[PDB]
């Protein structure tokens, strides 16, 4: 039972994920 | 290498504002807390104590 | 096998901070005890300090 | 040559005095990290600091109580009888006397 | 060494952690906006609620802030601390508030700005752990109350020494002190990885760019009488001024135009240096604006320096990329001004090259003297180069005009060096 994207973005914010938010701050590096 | 350790992260425990008041982290584990039938009895020495 | 070298990088700035090498050459073999909240520290110089 | 060493009681780093002065190393798990805020506090105020030290003179421990086990302090004296006696029972003992 | 000196390097590093109740007390009453009780009595979720507003503005002024919505200002970026988080990801942290206060060091004379930075001093205590960025990026507006209040919040590094009386001082810093902070060694070359940082993420703007050269014709011009410490400063306004040259706006080219100008003459240097000088002033020269700045700072340039050989022929690289880069109508209208500067070095080096490459065009010269008052010695290696001209071309009659000019005025001159190489009445039957 895999889970759906809604459900994927509602336990981000509700068990206070930071993995998602690491990676999209180290993805940008100089993008200009 | 799954190294990771105790991670106080300083946001929690004080607070934030100067009006809020400090938490107050609680273990109940029986190791933490000693001396359990003894102290007791000196709080209830006390209580006597108060009411004479 | 595991070395402080390389736990300092791998844990924590807090932490990582919080691992004091003090340098201290002109007394004797230092004793240490903390108080019981960790916060505060008590060195005992074997010659005087 | 190592002095003594003794660990922060609620992180993780244990204390080694060498002669040369003072290293902390680190470890994973040594300290607990879930410390109780009505008996030590790693972040202790100067008016909950002193506040703790008068409550804890009155809830002090007299020097007579330090036995081999704390829990048997409000116990039953040893030579007493384990069952209690009657007013009847005492009677029956002053029977055998 | 001691003890005491060890607990300040401890004390230094851990100035971010909060520990009691004063310490939060004393670090959350860091305020770019409120005073000391209202930054102390507030919650992190009532500065992000401006913070957010705040965002939403610059988005809508430039759209380089919506990047930043989802990875600085995002509602995941509450709970997080620096203090927290181990050295890998922190040097990622380091560089996007890098990258978001260059993107944002133009916008600062804008509400909305100040109401956004002043979340990101108060959540990722950016006053204490990452202080140069943050004082680099609002040093042009020294003048204005936000840099008093900057220096107010912010604890000083070791190389901003010089502002160390101007924190929490009712007077604002001066231009005085600005150029003796600028004076350290050190600090340029620091100003030199934050300009080019600037130049790479192609947000450079006016003001900056005209306080920057502000500060590097002065700290050329105090340091104009030790004549060590201008050869240690060579190497950092020269490799500026490469990297100025190679931006592709209109404003770094006339601002590195103008520290090429000022150093070379407060230090005159070897030719081949200035010869350089050229080829990256003429190689991405293409503004309107730009081009009379450039010509002025070439004409500038071959004035500084002296010696044997300093008006002599130019490379002919250099000068099929002059001729490109610059029409010979273009700079005969440039001599037309009755400013008229002192371009007279570089005319009599520029036809030189012209008598020795092109060997075609010589009715230029007949306009380009007629126009420029030029020197003796000067003349005298024009007709030297022009009478080699006469031996090796097939000489069609505009040579014979251009020494009709020579023999209208100052014969003396051209006799006296045809005696030099060859006959007097040789002349007339060569030409």
């Amino acid at each position: 039972p895999p889970p759906d994207e809604e459900e994927q973005l509602l336990a981000k914010f509700v068990f206070g994920d930071t993995t998602d938010l690491q990676e999209n701050l180290a993805k940008f590096n100089a993008d200009f | 290498m799954k190294i990771k350790t105790i991670k106080r992260s300083a946001d929690d425990y004080v607070p934030v504002k100067s009006t809020q008041e400090s938490q107050m982290p609680r273990n109940l584990n029986p190791e933490l807390h000693p001396f359990e039938r003894a102290r007791e009895y000196t709080k209830a020495l006390n209580a006597t104590k108060l009411e004479r | 096998k595991v070395q402080q070298s390389e736990i300092k990088s791998s844990v924590d700035v807090s932490t990582a901070n919080k691992a004091l090498d003090l340098s201290l050459k002109e007394f004797g073999p230092y004793h240490i005890k903390y108080a019981k909240n960790g916060t505060h520290l008590l060195i005992t110089g074997r010659k005087g300090h | 040559k190592v002095e003594n060493l003794g660990f922060v009681p609620f992180e993780d780093l244990l204390g080694v005095g060498h002669q040369t002065g003072i290293t902390n190393l680190i470890v994973p798990g040594a300290g607990e990290a879930n410390y109780d805020a009505l008996e030590l506090n790693p972040f202790e105020t100067k008016k909950q600091r002193q506040e703790q030290e008068v409550r804890t003179l009155l809830n002090k421990l007299p020097a007579d109580t330090i036995t081999l086990d704390p829990n048997s302090i409000g116990s039953v004296d040893k030579r007493s009888s384990t069952i209690r006696l009657n007013a009847k029972d005492l009677a029956q003992t002053t029977m055998d006397a | 060494s001691s003890l005491s000196d060890q607990l300040a390097q401890v004390a230094s590093n851990n100035a971010t952690v909060a520990l009691d109740r004063k310490r939060r007390q004393k670090l959350h009453s860091a305020s770019l906006i409120y005073n000391s009780k209202t930054a102390a009595t507030q919650d992190y979720d009532f500065i992000f609620e401006n913070a957010s507003k705040a965002l939403e503005e610059l988005s809508q002024i430039e759209p380089k802030f919506a990047i930043f919505s989802r990875t600085l200002f995002s509602e995941s970026s509450i709970s997080l601390d620096r203090n927290v988080q181990t050295k890998e990801e922190i040097k990622d942290l380091d560089n996007a508030i890098n990258a978001y206060l260059l993107l944002a060091s133009s916008k600062w004379y804008l509400a909305p700005t100040l109401h956004a930075t002043e979340w990101l001093v108060r959540r990722f205590q950016i006053h204490v752990k990452n202080t140069e960025m943050l004082l680099l990026s609002t040093l042009n507006y020294y003048q204005t109350p936000v840099f008093k209040r900057i220096l107010s919040i912010i604890k000083l590094p070791p190389l901003f020494n010089c502002l160390s009386n101007f924190v929490r001082s009712e007077k604002p810093p001066t231009a005085l002190t600005m150029i003796k902070l600028f004076n350290d060694m050190d600090f340029l070359k620091l100003y030199t990885s934050y300009l080019d940082q600037c130049i790479k993420h192609n947000a450079t703007y006016t003001n900056q760019l005209l306080f920057t050269t502000c500060c590097f014709i002065n700290v050329v011009a105090f340091n104009s009488n030790n004549d060590e410490k201008l050869n240690q400063l060579v190497p950092i306004l020269l490799e500026i001024s490469a990297k100025l040259l190679a931006s592709k706006s209109k404003d770094c080219q006339i601002a590195a135009h103008t520290i090429l100008v000022v150093f070379a003459t407060a230090l005159p240097l070897k030719k081949t240096i200035i010869l350089a000088a050229m080829e990256t002033i003429l190689s991405n020269l293409d503004a309107k604006e730009a081009k009379h700045s450039a010509l002025l700072t070439i004409c500038k340039l071959f004035q500084t320096l002296k010696g044997q050989g300093n008006v002599d022929q130019l490379p002919s690289k250099i000068f099929k990329l002059f001729d490109s880069k610059f029409d010979t109508v273009s700079i005969l209208t440039f001599l037309d001004k009755e400013d008229k500067p002192v371009c007279d070095k570089f005319i009599t080096s520029y036809t030189r090259s012209i008598a020795r490459y092109d060997r075609s065009k010589l009715n230029i010269i007949l306009s380009l003297l007629k126009k420029i008052r030029l020197e003796r010695y000067e003349v005298r290696l024009i007709i030297t180069d022009l009478i080699y001209l006469s031996e090796i071309l097939e000489d069609k009659s505009q040579l014979v005009e251009l020494f009709e000019y020579f023999i209208s005025i100052n014969e003396d001159l051209v006799l006296k060096c045809l005696k030099s190489l060859g006959l007097t009445g040789x002349x007339x039957x060569x030409x």
